[PDB]
C-alpha cells in the first residue's frame, strides 16, 4: 500500500455539492428560527441538561456534526457570535444561499475562482452600498437606543418584557463603559456579570447600582447592613501559611512550642491591624480567613467575606472603587473602596447573597434575572447578551441600517444596477449573490404565513424606485412597511460582520474541490506546538 | 533459499512500484497547482478539519507506507524549509521524472545513463536559467516585489485580496530588514509575528509597525494604555523568593522565623522596585508573576505580562532596543538595574479583538518590526491565510536576497524543454533520450496549470513550445522568452509584463531537489521488507 | 531495505545490505561476518568477497557429487588460495603516496559503484585531502578514520558537501546574539558553572534572614570571581562539556558570560572531547586554578553559519598548530541520500587507506 | 458527499469516475499484456497456470493464457476478449492483439491523463487502423500463378513461421509438411473435425506421425476379441449406428405366453434376431465391423468365429471420420449392406502405441480426412503440442483460402508505423500526435521481440527504422543474429488476415476501453 488503509479520498464535483449541501442543511436547521415570529427548540446537551431558544448560535452549538463544510458553518455562527454577539441566524442563512446559487453555477463549466472573484467583487460593493444606505445616530439619545435594542429583543423569547430588558442592557452597558490611559472601553464580558436566581417573577429583575454574589458573612456577629461601607479587598490569605522554604524548626527549650504558637496567634493580629489601621467597614478576601482573623477584624467591628471569586472581586473593585492588595502591611487609602453606599446580605430563598448596591459611578454591575426556572432565566441571559452587545456594537460604531430585509432588498437592488456595466463573464455569479441577499425577506415572510411569491415581488418592485432603500417587511402581520414607520433599524456593524462573514465563507467553501480523510494525527508528544529555532531574526 | 524473514520485491516489480508510489502522491497535490488550483480539506479520524492548497502541509498531514512516497513528501517538506514556495511542483517534478525515467528504463536503457542524462539535464537547465531566463529586480523597482508576492498569493484563499495583500508583505520584509557584516542587506523573516483571529473580513487584516503579543496584562487593576512605553525585558519570574535545593531554613529561636518568613517575599519586592525606580511602564518576562507582585506593578501605574514566549520577547527586545536580563546582577556583585538596558516605544495598549484581547507595541525605536493580525470567517480561513502569507513573505525574501525573477506560467519549463531537447542532440546517445524525457517531464507544469484550469492543454502547451521555439531559433525574437499561460484566458501572454514573477531560486531548487529525488528512487533495484 | 521498525535504508554496500536483511540461515550469517571482515580489514570489496564465497561453494556442490572428501577440497582450495595470492601479487605494481593521480583514481573508482558517481569530481579529492590531512605520508602505515568526523546535514544537494578544515558541531550556542567570533580564544572546561556542590552531601542551614541574603550574595560573588577568571586570559569561545550531575551553566553564569562577550557552547559531549582538543590544540580544564591562557585554542574564526533554514553548524575555521583531523559535512534532500553518501565516502576514505598500507 | 435517507443505487454500488477511472482501466490492460509478454516469438516462454482442481496448463498460447486467468477487471476482459476473437477468427496472433491493444493504450495514456477528450482518440485510432489495413493489403505479396509447388511452399513456410514460437520449434520443418499434408486433403470446407488427433504418451515428437486414413483407440472389448484377427489387406468395412446384443426389443415391450413352447420360441426368437443382424453383416463381405453402439460378446465371439473384427462403442467423431476416409456411410439398419455403403482401406491393423492399443484404416487413397498421432513426456507436453499444431493447421487454412503473405520479425509492424508517421506528419497537429502514438505503439512487437531474445531492443529499433525509411519494407528482427534482415527472403512469412485482424481487433479494445468514462459495479446478490 501506499496510504493508510483508514485514508479515503474523495474528489471533483461530488465534493462540491457534498459541501454545498451540508452548507445548506446547516441553513435548514435554523432557518425557522429568524425573525419576530421565530419558534423556540428545546435542546437536550448529553449532560442531561436542557436548552429552549431561537438563537442561532445556542442551536448550532449544542448541535454536533461530522461533515467539515457544516464545522464550518458552526464556526461562522461561532464567529458571528463572539464578533457582534447578533445575526447567528441572518449569517448561515446568507452562507447557505450563496453556496445554493454558486452550486447553480458549478453545475455548469464556471470554476470556482471565477465565481470567488465575482463574490470579492460582491462583497466590496455590498459594504460600499451599505455605508452608503446607513444614517448616523446621536447615542446619547436613551429613547433612540432603547429602540434599537428593542429591535433587537423583538426576535427573542423576552419580547414580552421589552422595556424592562431594554433599560436592563441600556443601563448595564452605559455603566460598564470605561475609559483610562485614553483608551476607551467597554467589556460587557468581565463587567456587567448577569446572576439568575430562579424563583420570583421577571418583572422584578433588575440592574444595579453595584454588584451581588453569594456568600455569608464569616462569624454571625458581623453585620450584614452598612450604610457607608469602607471596602478593603484582598488576594492574600489572612491566615498563617508555611513558607516557600524548608524551614523545619527545632525546639529544645520548653517555652519554644508555646511562643512559637502564639508567634503565630501574634502574626494574625498584625495582619488585622495592617488592616484596621485603615478604619474600613467590610473586608472581602479571595482567599481565606482564620477564625482568629475573624476575632480581631469583629473586635474592630469588621464585616468580612472570604473565598471570593477573582473575577467578582475585580467586580467589586470597579463598582466600589478599590484597589485589590495581597500585603496589608500596603495598604492605602488610595486602595481603600468608597464609593459604595449600601452593604447589605439579605436571604433570597434559602441563600445568602451579599450586595453592594448603591455605589456611585460604578463602572460593573449585576444583572439580577428572576424568573421560572433555570432554562428560562438562561434564555433570559442570551437574548440580554444580545441587546447588550448591539448596544454596544452602536456606541462604538453610531451608524444604524434598515431591517425587515429592508437592507438586503437595497443592497441587492444597487449590485443588480451595477452589474449591468459588466458585460463580462463574472456578471452571472454577481447578479446571483445579490438576489441571494433575499433569503432574509423571503425567510421572514415565510415565518409569518404569508405569501413568498406575491410580497417580494411587491418588495422587489418598491425597492426599483429612487427613495426606496427602507421598505421592509413586517414579520408579525405578513406586510410591507417603511422601516422609518415601524422602527426595526439593526446596526451598521453587525450587518457588515454579516455579510462579511457569509460572503467569505462562501469563497472559503468554493476554493474546496478533494477530501482526504482518515489520516491520524501524528502528533502525541504532549501537543507540540511551536517550540523551535529560526534563521537568526536578529 | 534466501530464508529471510520478509517479503522481496526485485525488478520491474518493485521499479513500478515505485512509480505508482510516487504518481499517487503527485496526483494528490496536482489538483492544487496555479491560479486554478482548489484546496483540500484534511479530516484527522477524530473531526479536526485543515483546509490547506500547501503541497508541503497536504503531505505532512498523510499518512504515508510507502518510502518511495516518504521520500517526495520529504522533498516537499525540505522545499518549505529551504525555500518557501514550490512545494507542489517540487513534487510533481520529481514524480513526472520518475515516470519518464521508469518508461526508459522498461526499454532497457539503464538507469545509471538515465540518472546521468538527467543530472546533466539539470545541470544545463540551472545554468540556461542563469543566462537567459533571469530578471534583475533592480531594472523593475518595487512593483516587481509586489508583482512576485502576488504571483506566490495566487492559487492561496488571499489571491484577488493579492493586490492588497502584497502591499503588506512587502511593507513586512521590508520593515523587519537588517544589515550584517558585510553590510548584506538581511530579511530574516519569521520575525513577522503573524497572529489569527477570526472576525472582521480579510480585508480588515492588519499591519502593525511595531509587535503584536498573544498576551495580556496580569492583573485587571493595570492600565491597559501607556504613552511613552520604557520597556523591561526580564528572562526570570517575578515570586516569593524561595531557597535553591542545597539552602535549608533550620530554626532553633523562635524569633527569627517570622523575619525569614518576610525576606522571602521582601526580596522580590526590592527588585520590583529597582525596575520601577528606572522609569519601567511595561515589564515583559517569559516566566511567572505572583499576585503579590502584580500589586506593586498595579500601584506603580505600569503594565506586567507574563508567561511571554522567549522568542516574541527577543523579538520585543531587538526591536525596541532592550536586553533580555535572566538576572539583575552587575560585574560588581551587587544587583541593579539601570534605565540603559531598558527599550522604547510610542505606545503599549491592550486591543480588544473579537472577544479576545492582545498586546500591541507600536512604533518601536532601534529599528522597525512588524505584525500581521489576519482576520476571517473561522479558524479555518486565518491557518490557510497564515499559511499563504508566509509562502509570501518567504518569496519576497527570495527576490530581495537574490535580485533575479524568472517568468511564471510554465516560461521556464516551456523553454527548458525546448532548450533541452535540442541539446540532448549532442550528448551521447542514451543520455541524449534521458534528456530528452527530462525536457519532457518539465512540461508537466504548464500541462497541471492549463489541465486545472479546464481548458486545452495539449493545445495551449504546443503554442508555448511554438513561442519558445520561435524565441531560440530567431535571435530577433528573445523577448518571446517571457510568454506562458494565461489561464483567465487560455491564451499565451507576456508574463515579464503581466507581472507573473518568481524568484530564480524556487526554479532552481525544484530542479536540483527534484532531479536528486527521482536519482534516489530510480537507483533502487530490489526491496526487502522485514516482518516487524 | 525496510527492518522490523520503519527504518528505510537504500545501500550498495555488501556489508549494509547483509547486516540489515537478517538471514536466518547460519551459512548465510556466516557470510554476514565474512562482509563485515572485509569492511574492517579493506572498507570495500564486501560483496565481492561475498559473491566469491557463494561461487566457491556453489563449485564445491559438484565437487561433492563426483564423490571428494570435503577436506580433499578445504586443502585445494587452500592451494588455489596460496597461488592466487602468489598471482595477485604478481600482477601488482608498488605506489608511492606522493602520486596524487592514483589516489584520486582510486578513490575515483571506489566511487563509480555507488550512488555518489555523479558527484564523484567533488567527493573523490574530498576524500583524498581528508586521509592525506590526517596523516604523515612518509611513516605512516595506517589510518585511523575516527581522525575524520562525517557530520551529515538534511538540506541542500550532495553537491554541497564540504571539507572544513576546522572542527563542526551540531552543539547550539547558548549566548544568543553573539556569533562570528574573530582571532578566537577558544577554552573547553570540565567542570561547572554553577552554585558550589561538593563531592559530599552538603547543606546551607540558614537561621537568620542575613544569611539567607548573604547566600544569594555569595553565590553570585563565587559565580562571577569564576567567569572573571575564564576572561582574564583573553578567552572568547568557550566550550562546555555535558554534566548530568549538577548544572554545567547556570543561568546567572550565561548572563555574566554575556557580558563579559564570550561565546558558550554547552552539552559538549565527553566523547568529542579528545577531538575537539586535537582539532584546536585546546587543553581540557577541570579546575578553574588551572584555567590559564596557555591552556586554549587559538583558531581564526569561530562562527555559527545558518543552513538556510534546515538547522545551525558551529563552525571553526582556521586553527594555529592545526591538528591530524578534519571533518567532512554531508549535506543531502533525504535521509537516505545522505546515509548512502556518507557510506561512499567512507568506502572512499578505506580504499585510500587500504593504499596507505600495502602500497601495491 | 451526504448520507440522503434514501439512497438511489442499492448499498454496495462501487461507481469509479472520470480521468483517474479511464488511467486505472489503460493501468489493466497493462497488466494483462505483461501477463503474455514474454512468449512473443521464437524466444517465447511458457506459462504455467494451476486450477483450483491443482491441474496445471503449460502454454506458449496468448488466448488459452488469458482463458485461464481469472480476469475480472471489467475493461481488462476486454483483452481478453479480443484474444478470443482472434483464436476464433485465425488461429494466430493471439499475443500480439493483446500487446498492440495494451500498447495503444499505454501510448495514449500521456493524453487521457491531460484531459485529451476520448472522442478525439478513438476517431484517431480508427483513422490510423484504417491506414494501416488498406497498407497491409496493399504490400502484401500475392504470388498470381497458382502453381502448386509454389502454394506448397508458401503454406510450408507460413506454418513453420506460425510453429516457431513452440516447444515443436526443433521439429517444426517435420511437422510443418503434416501440417500441409493435413489441410491439403480436407475436401472444401477444411473442417477440423475431419482432422484427428490423437496423444499417445510415451515417445518422442518425431516419433509423432499422421496417418492418410484413420487411427482410434481400441474400445472396451468382450471376451473373444483376442480370438479376432488383427491385420487385413483388403478390407471391406461395415460402418453402424447397431446395438449387436442381447437385448430387450424395446424397453416398453413385453411378451406374453401361456405355453412352454412359446417360451422355447421366444427364446429362440431373440437369439435368430440376434443372428440374422450378424448373419446380414456376415453376407455383406465387411471383414472389419465398427459401430456407434455396443458390440455384445455374443456378437463379438460370432465375429472372431467367422475371422471378422469388431469394435463397438466407437465414438461418433472417429466413425465419421473412418466414413470420410474408407469411402462408406454410417447404418442403423442392416437390411441394404450394399458394397455402395461399406468401406474400404488397403490396410486395417491393431498395433501397440506406447501402452494403448490402436486400430488404423490405412492405405485410403480417397481420404478426405488424417489423424495426427501425438507423442510426447507428459499430458501437457502433449496438449501444448496439440495447441501449436492447431495454430499452424488454422494458418494453412487461411492461406490455402487466400495467400496473401506479409513479413514478419516486425517488418509489417515497421513498415506501418513509418506509413502512419509520414501521413501524420501531413495534418493539422492534434490527430498528429495521436496518429504517431498508434506508430509508436506499433513498434511493441519488434520490441518485445528483441527483449524476449536478449538484445538491446532500442539499438535494433533504429537500424529497423533506418532501414525501412531507406527504401525496404521487409526488414524485421532476425534472433539468431541479434541483428535485422530482410524477413520476407529468410521466410519468416505470415498470412497478411494474421495482422488485418490484429490491428482491427486491438484498435476496437482500444476505442472501446477508452469510451468508457464511467464504471458501476453493483453488489452481489446471493452474496454467499
Ligand atoms: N418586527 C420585525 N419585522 C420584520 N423584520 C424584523 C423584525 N424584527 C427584526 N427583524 C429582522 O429580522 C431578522 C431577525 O433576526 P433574528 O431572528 O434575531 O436573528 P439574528 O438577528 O441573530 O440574525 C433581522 O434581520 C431583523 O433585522
Ligand atoms: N498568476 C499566475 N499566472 C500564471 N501562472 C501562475 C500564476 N501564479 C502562479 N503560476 C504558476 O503556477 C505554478 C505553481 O504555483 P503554485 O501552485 O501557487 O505554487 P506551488 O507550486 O509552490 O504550490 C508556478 O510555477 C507558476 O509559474
Ligand atoms: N524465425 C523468426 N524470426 C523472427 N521473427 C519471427 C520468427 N518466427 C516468428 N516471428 C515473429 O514472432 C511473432 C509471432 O508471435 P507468437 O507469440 O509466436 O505468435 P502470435 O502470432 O500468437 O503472437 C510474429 O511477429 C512473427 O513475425
Ligand atoms: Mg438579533
Ligand atoms: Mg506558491
Ligand atoms: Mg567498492
Ligand atoms: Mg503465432
Amino acid at each position: 500500500l501506499v496510504l493508510s488503509q483508514n485514508t479515503k479520498r474523495e474528489s471533483g464535483r461530488k465534493v462540491q455539492s457534498g459541501n454545498i449541501n451540508a452548507a445548506k442543511t446547516i441553513a435548514d436547521i435554523i432557518r425557522t428560527c429568524l425573525g419576530p415570529k421565530s419558534m423556540m427548540k428545546m435542546l437536550l446537551d448529553p449532560m442531561g441538561g436542557i436548552v429552549m431558544t431561537n438563537d442561532g448560535n445556542a442551536i448550532l452549538r449544542e448541535i454536533q456534526v461530522q461533515h467539515p463544510a457544516a464545522k464550518s458553518m458552526i464556526e461562522i455562527s461561532r464567529t458571528q457570535d463572539e464578533e457582534v454577539g447578533d445575526g447567528t441566524t441572518s449569517v448561515i442563512i446568507l452562507a447557505g444561499e450563496m453556496l445554493s446559487v454558486a452550486e447553480h453555477f458549478l453545475e455548469q463549466q464556471m470554476h470556482p475562482t471565477v465565481v470567488i472573484s465575482a463574490y470579492r467583487k460582491a462583497l466590496d460593493d455590498m459594504i460600499s452600498t451599505l455605508k452608503k444606505i446607513s444614517i448616523p445616530v446621536d447615542i446619547s439619545d436613551s429613547d433612540m437606543m432603547l429602540n434599537i435594542i428593542n429591535s433587537s429583543i423583538t426576535t427573542k423569547a423576552i419580547s414580552r418584557w421589552s422595556s424592562l430588558a431594554c433599560n436592563i442592557a441600556l443601563d448595564a452597558v452605559k455603566m460598564v463603559q470605561f475609559e483610562e490611559n485614553g483608551r476607551k472601553e467597554i467589556d460587557i464580558k468581565k463587567y456587567a456579570r448577569v446572576e439568575k436566581i430562579p424563583g420570583g417573577i421577571i418583572e422584578d429583575s433588575c440592574v444595579l447600582r453595584g454588584v451581588m454574589i453569594n456568600k455569608d458573612v464569616t462569624h454571625p456577629r458581623m453585620r450584614r447592613y452598612i450604610k457607608n461601607p469602607r471596602i478593603v479587598l484582598l488576594d492574600s490569605s489572612l491566615e498563617y501559611k508555611k513558607g516557600e522554604s524548608q524551614t523545619d524548626i527545632e525546639i529544645t527549650r520548653e517555652e519554644d512550642f508555646t511562643r512559637i504558637l502564639q508567634m503565630e496567634e501574634e502574626y494574625i493580629q498584625q495582619l488585622c491591624e495592617d488592616i484596621i489601621q485603615l478604619k474600613p467597614d467590610v473586608v472581602i478576601t479571595e482567599k481565606g480567613i482564620s477564625d482568629l482573623a475573624q476575632h480581631y477584624l469583629m473586635r474592630a467591628n469588621i464585616t468580612a467575606i472570604r473565598r471570593v471569586r477573582k473575577t467578582d472581586n475585580n467586580r467589586i473593585a470597579r463598582a466600589c472603587g478599590a484597589r485589590i492588595v495581597s500585603r496589608p502591611e500596603e495598604l492605602r487609602e488610595d486602595d481603600v473602596g468608597t464609593g459604595a453606599g449600601l452593604l447589605e446580605i439579605k436571604k433570597i430563598g434559602d441563600e445568602y447573597f451579599t450586595f453592594i448596591t448603591d455605589c456611585k459611578d460604578p463602572k460593573a454591575c449585576t444583572i439580577l434575572l428572576r424568573g421560572a426556572s433555570k432554562e428560562i432565566l438562561s434564555e433570559v441571559e442570551r437574548n440580554l447578551q444580545d441587546a447588550m452587545q448591539v448596544c454596544r456594537n452602536v456606541l462604538l460604531d453610531p451608524q444604524l441600517v434598515p431591517g425587515g430585509g429592508a437592507s438586503e432588498m437595497a443592497v441587492a437592488h444597487a449590485l443588480t444596477e451595477k452589474s449591468k456595466a459588466m458585460t463580462g463573464v463574472e456578471q452571472w455569479p454577481y447578479r446571483a449573490v445579490a438576489q441571494a441577499l433575499e433569503v432574509i425577506p423571503r425567510t421572514l415572510i415565510q415565518n409569518c404565513g404569508a405569501s413568498t411569491i406575491r410580497l417580494l415581488t411587491s418588495l422587489r418592485a418598491k425597492h426599483t424606485q429612487e427613495n426606496c432603500e427602507t421598505w421592509g417587511v413586517n414579520g408579525e402581520t405578513g406586510t410591507l412597511v417603511d422601516m422609518k414607520e415601524l422602527g426595526i433599524w439593526e446596526p451598521l456593524a453587525v450587518k457588515l460582520q454579516t455579510y462579511k462573514t457569509a460572503v467569505e465563507t462562501a469563497v472559503l467553501l468554493l476554493r474546496i474541490d478533494d477530501i482526504v480523510s482518515g489520516h491520524k494525527k501524528k502528533g502525541d508528544d504532549q501537543s507540540r506546538q511551536g517550540g523551535a529555532p529560526d534563521a537568526g531574526q536578529e | 533459499p534466501l530464508s529471510v524473514f520478509g517479503d522481496r520485491s526485485t525488478g520491474e516489480t518493485i521499479r513500478s512500484q515505485n512509480v505508482m508510489a510516487a504518481a499517487s502522491i503527485a496526483n494528490i497535490v496536482k489538483s492544487s497547482l496555479g491560479p486554478v488550483g482548489l484546496d483540500k480539506m484534511l479530516v484527522d479520524d477524530i473531526g479536526d478539519v485543515t483546509i490547506t492548497n500547501d503541497g508541503a502541509t497536504i503531505l505532512k498531514l498523510l499518512e504515508v507506507e510507502h518510502p518511495a512516497a516518504k521520500v517526495l513528501c520529504e522533498l516537499a517538506d525540505l522545499q518549505d524549509k529551504e525555500v518557501g514556495d514550490g512545494t507542489t511542483s517540487v513534487v510533481i517534478i520529481a514524480a513526472e521524472l520518475l515516470k519518464n525515467a521508469d518508461e526508459l528504463v522498461k526499454q532497457k536503457i539503464h538507469p545509471t545513463s538515465v540518472i546521468s542524462g538527467y543530472r546533466l539535464a539539470c545541470k544545463e537547465a540551472v545554468r540556461y536559467i542563469n543566462e537567459n531566463l533571469i530578471v534583475n529586480t533592480d531594472e523593475l523597482g518595487r512593483d516587481c516585489l509586489i508583482n512576485a508576492a502576488k504571483t506566490s498569493m495566487s492559487s492561496k484563499i488571499i489571491g484577488i485580496n493579492g493586490d492588497f495583500f502584497a502591499n503588506m508583505v512587502v511593507d513586512a520584509v521590508l520593515a523587519i530588514k537588517y544589515t550584517d557584516i558585510r553590510g548584506q542587506p538581511r530579511y530574516p523573516v519569521n520575525s513577522v509575528n503573524i497572529l489569527k483571529a477570526h472576525g472582521r473580513s480579510q480585508m480588515e487584516s492588519m499591519l502593525i509597525s511595531g509587535y503584536a503579543l498573544n498576551c495580556v496584562v496580569g492583573s485587571q487593576g493595570m492600565p491597559k494604555r501607556i504613552v511613552n512605553a520604557k520597556i523591561a525585558c526580564l528572562d526570570f519570574s517575578l515570586q516569593k523568593t524561595k531557597m535553591k535545593l542545597g539552602v535549608q531554613v533550620v530554626i532553633t529561636d523562635p524569633e527569627k522565623l517570622d523575619q525569614i518568613r518576610q525576606r522571602e517575599s521582601d526580596i522580590t519586592k526590592e527588585r520590583i522596585q529597582k525596575i520601577l525606580a528606572t522609569g519601567a511602564n511595561v515589564i515583559l518576562t517569559t516566566g511567572g508573576i505572583d499576585d503579590m507582585c502584580l500589586k506593586y506593578f498595579v500601584e506603580a501605574g505600569a503594565m506586567a505580562v507574563r508567561r511571554v514566549l522567549k522568542r516574541d520577547l527577543k523579538r520585543i527586545a531587538k526591536a525596541s532596543g532592550a536586553t533580555i536580563l535572566s538576572t539583575l546582577a552587575n560585574l560588581e556583585g551587587e544587583e541593579t538595574f539601570e534605565a540603559a538596558m531598558l527599550g522604547q516605544a510610542e505606545e503599549v495598549v491592550q486591543e480588544r479583538i473579537c472577544d479576545d484581547e492582545l498586546i500591541l507595541i507600536k512604533n518601536t525605536k532601534a529599528r522597525t518590526s512588524a505584525s500581521i493580525i489576519l482576520r476571517g470567517a473561522n479558524d479555518f480561513m486565518c491557518d490557510e491565510m497564515e499559511r499563504s502569507l508566509h509562502d509570501a513573505l518567504c518569496v519576497v525574501k527570495r527576490v530581495l536576497e537574490s535580485k533575479s525573477v524568472v517568468p511564471g506560467g510554465g516560461a521556464v519549463e516551456a523553454a527548458l524543454s525546448i532548450y533541452l531537447e535540442n541539446y540532448a542532440t549532442s550528448m551521447g546517445s542514451r543520455e541524449q533520450l534521458a534528456i530528452a524525457e527530462f525536457a519532457r517531464s518539465l512540461l508537466v507544469i504548464p500541462n497541471t496549470l492549463a489541465v486545472n484550469a479546464a481548458q486545452d492543454s495539449t493545445d495551449l502547451v504546443a503554442k508555448l513550445r511554438a513561442f519558445h521555439n520561435e524565441a531560440q531559433v530567431n535571435p530577433e525574437r528573445k523577448n518571446l522568452k517571457w510568454i506562458g499561460l494565461d489561464l483567465s484566458n487560455g491564451k499565451p501572454r507576456d508574463n515579464k509584463q503581466a507581472g507573473v514573477f518568481e524568484p530564480t531560486i524556487v526554479k532552481v531548487k525544484s530542479l536540483k531537489f527534484a532531479t536528486e529525488a527521482a536519482i534516489t528512487i530510480l537507483r533502487i533495484d530490489d526491496l526487502i521488507k522485514l516482518h516487524p | 531495505i525496510q527492518d522490523g521498525k520503519g527504518d528505510v535504508t537504500i545501500t550498495n554496500d555488501g556489508a549494509t545490505i547483509l547486516k540489515q536483511m537478517q538471514v536466518l540461515h547460519p551459512a548465510a550469517r556466516m557470510l554476514v561476518e565474512l562482509s563485515k571482515a572485509q569492511d574492517i580489514e579493506a572498507g570495500d570489496g564486501t560483496t565481492s568477497v561475498v559473491i566469491i564465497a557463494g561461487s566457491l561453494l556453489d563449485s564445491c556442490t559438484k565437487l561433492l557429487q563426483k564423490g571428494i572428501h570435503p577436506t580433499i577440497i578445504s586443502e585445494s582450495f587452500q592451494k588455489a588460495l596460496e597461488k592466487g595470492i602468489e598471482i595477485l601479487t604478481d600482477m601488482s605494481r608498488p605506489v608511492e603516496l606522493s602520486d596524487r593521480e592514483t589516489l584520486l583514481n582510486s578513490a575515483t573508482t571506489s566511487l563509480n559503484s555507488k550512488v555518489v558517481s555523479q558527484y564523484s569530481s567533488l567527493l573523490s579529492p574530498m576524500s583524498v585531502n581528508a586521509v592525506m590531512k590526517v596523516i604523515d605520508p612518509a611513516t605512516a602505515t595506517s589510518v585511523d578514520l575516527r581522525d575524520i568526523k562525517i557530520v551529515k546535514k538534511l538540506g541542500g544537494t550532495i553537491d554541497d558537501c564540504e571539507l572544513v578544515e576546522g572542527l563542526v558541531l551540531t552543539q547550539k550556542v547558548s549566548n544568543s546574539g553573539i556569533t562570528r567570533v574573530e582571532k578566537a580564544k577558544i577554552g573547553l572546561i570540565q567542570f561547572c558553572l554553577s552554585a558550589p556542590k561538593t563531592d559530599m552531601d552538603n547543606q546551607i542551614v540558614v537561621s537568620d534572614y542575613a544569611q539567607m541574603d548573604r547566600v544569594l550574595r555569595e553565590e553570585r560573588a563565587y559565580i562571577l570571581n569564576l567567569v572573571k577568571q575564564i576572561k582574564k586570559t583573553g578567552c572568547n569561545v568557550l566550550l562546555i562539556q555535558k554534566s548530568i550531575l549538577r548544572d554545567a551553566l547556570s543561568d546567572l553564569a550565561l548572563h555574566f558570560l554575556n557580558k563579559m562577550k564570550i561565546m558558550v557552547i554547552k552539552d559538549i559531549e565527553r566523547e568529542d572531547i579528545e577531538f575537539i582538543c586535537k582539532t584546536i590544540g585546546t587543553k581540557p580544564v577541570a579546575h578553574i586554578d588551572q584555567f590559564t591562557a596557555d591552556m586554549l585554542g587559538s583558531a581564526e574564526l569561530a562562527e555559527e553559519v545558518n543552513l538556510n533554514g534546515s538547522g545551525k553548524l558551529l563552525k571553526i575555521t582556521g586553527c594555529a598548530s592545526p591538528g591530524k583531523t578534519v571533518t567532512i559535512v554531508v549535506r543531502g534532500s533525504n535521509k537516505l541520500v545522505i546515509e548512502e553518501a556518507e557510506r561512499s565516502i567512507h568506502d572512499a576514505l578505506c580504499v585510500i587507506r587500504c593504499l596507505v598500507k600495502k602500497r601495491a | 458527499m451526504m448520507p440522503t435517507p434514501v439512497i438511489l443505487l442499492k448499498e454496495g454500488t462501487d461507481s469509479s469516475q472520470g480521468i483517474p477511472q479511464l488511467v486505472s482501466n489503460i493501468s489493466a490492460c497493462q497488466v494483462i499484456a505483461e501477463a503474455v509478454r514474454t512468449t512473443l516469438g521464437p524466444r517465447g516462454m511458457d506459462k504455467l497456470i494451476v486450477d483450483g482442481r491443482g491441474k496445471a496448463t503449460i502454454s506458449n498460447d496468448g488466448a488459452t493464457i488469458l482463458k485461464l486467468l481469472d480476469v475480472v477487471h471489467p475493461a481488462a476482459k476486454t483483452l481478453v476478449d479480443i484474444a478470443k476473437s482472434q483464436d476464433a477468427e485465425v488461429g494466430d496472433g493471439t499475443t500480439s492483439v493483446t500487446l498492440l491493444a495494451a500498447e495503444f493504450l499505454k501510448q495514449v495514456k500521456p493524453y487521457v491523463e491531460e484531459g485529451l477528450h476520448p472522442q478525439i482518440i478513438i476517431r484517431a485510432f480508427r483513422t490510423a487502423t484504417q491506414l494501416a489495413v488498406n497498407k497491409i493489403k496493399e504490400i502484401a505479396v500475392t504470388v498470381k500463378k497458382a502453381d502448386k509447388v509454389e502454394q506448397r511452399k508458401l503454406l510450408e513456410k507460413c506454418a513453420m513461421t506460425a510453429l516457431s514460437s513452440k516447444l515443436i520449434s526443433q521439429q517444426k520443418a517435420f511437422f510443418a509438411k503434416m501440417v500441409v499434408d493435413a489441410v491439403m486433403m480436407l475436401d472444401d470446407l477444411l473442417q477440423l473435425k475431419m482432422i484427428g488427433i490423437k496423444k499417445v504418451q510415451g515417445g518422442a515428437l518425431e516419433d509423432s506421425q499422421l496417418v492418410a486414413g484413420v487411427a482410434f483407440k481400441k474400445t472396451f472389448s468382450y471376451a473373444g476379441f483376442e480370438m479376432q484377427p488383427k491385420k487385413y489387406h483388403n478390407p471391406k468395412i461395415a460402418l453402424l449406428n447397431v446395438e449387436l446384443e442381447l437385448k430387450a426389443e424395446k424397453d416398453n415391450a413385453e411378451i406374453r405366453v401361456h405355453t412352454v413352447e412359446d417360451y422355447q420360441a421366444i427364446v429362440d426368437a431373440e437369439w435368430n434376431i440376434l443372428y440374422d443382424k450378424l448373419e446380414k453383416i456376415h453376407h455383406s463381405g465387411a471383414k472389419v465391423v465398427l459401430s456407434k453402439l455396443p458390440i455384445g460378446d455374443v456378437a463379438t465371439q460370432y465375429f472372431a468365429d467367422r475371422d471378422m473384427f469388431c469394435a463397438g462403442r466407437v465414438p461418433e467423431e472417429d466413425l465419421k471420420r473412418t466414413m470420410m476416409a474408407c469411402g462408406g456411410s454410417i447404418q442403423t439398419s442392416v437390411n441394404a449392406l450394399s458394397a455402395d455403403v461399406l468401406g474400404r482401406c488397403q490396410v486395417f491393423e491393431e498395433t501397440q502405441i506406447g501402452g494403448e492399443r490402436y486400430n488404423f484404416f490405412t492405405g485410403c487413397p480417397k481420404a478426405k480426412t488424417c489423424t495426427f498421432i501425438l507423442r510426447g513426456g507428459a499430458e501437457q507436453f502433449m496438449e501444448e503440442t496439440e495447441r501449436s499444431l492447431h495454430d499452424a493447421i488454422m494458418i494453412v487454412r487461411r492461406a490455402i483460402k487466400n495467400d496473401s503473405v506479409v513479413a514478419g520479425g516486425g517488418a509489417i509492424e515497421m513498415e506501418l508505423s513509418k506509413y502512419l508517421r509520414d501521413y501524420s506528419r501531413t495534418i493539422p497537429g492534434k490527430q498528429q500526435l495521436l496518429i504517431g502514438a498508434y506508430a509508436k505503439a506499433l513498434e511493441i512487437i519488434p520490441r518485445q521481440l528483441c527483449d524476449n531474445a536478449g538484445f538491446d531492443a532500442t539499438n535494433i529499433l533504429n537500424k529497423l527504422r533506418a532501414r525501412h525509411a531507406q527504401g525496404g519494407t521487409w526488414y524485421g528482427v532476425d534472433i539468431n543474429n541479434e541483428d535485422i534482415a530482410d524477413n520476407f527472403e529468410a521466410f519468416v512469412w505470415e498470412p497478411a488476415m494474421v495482422r488485418i485482424n490484429a490491428l482491427t481487433a486491438a484498435s476496437e479494445a482500444a476505442c472501446l476501453i477508452v469510451s468508457v468514462d464511467e464504471t458501476i459495479k453493483n453488489p452481489r446478490s446471493t452474496v454467499d
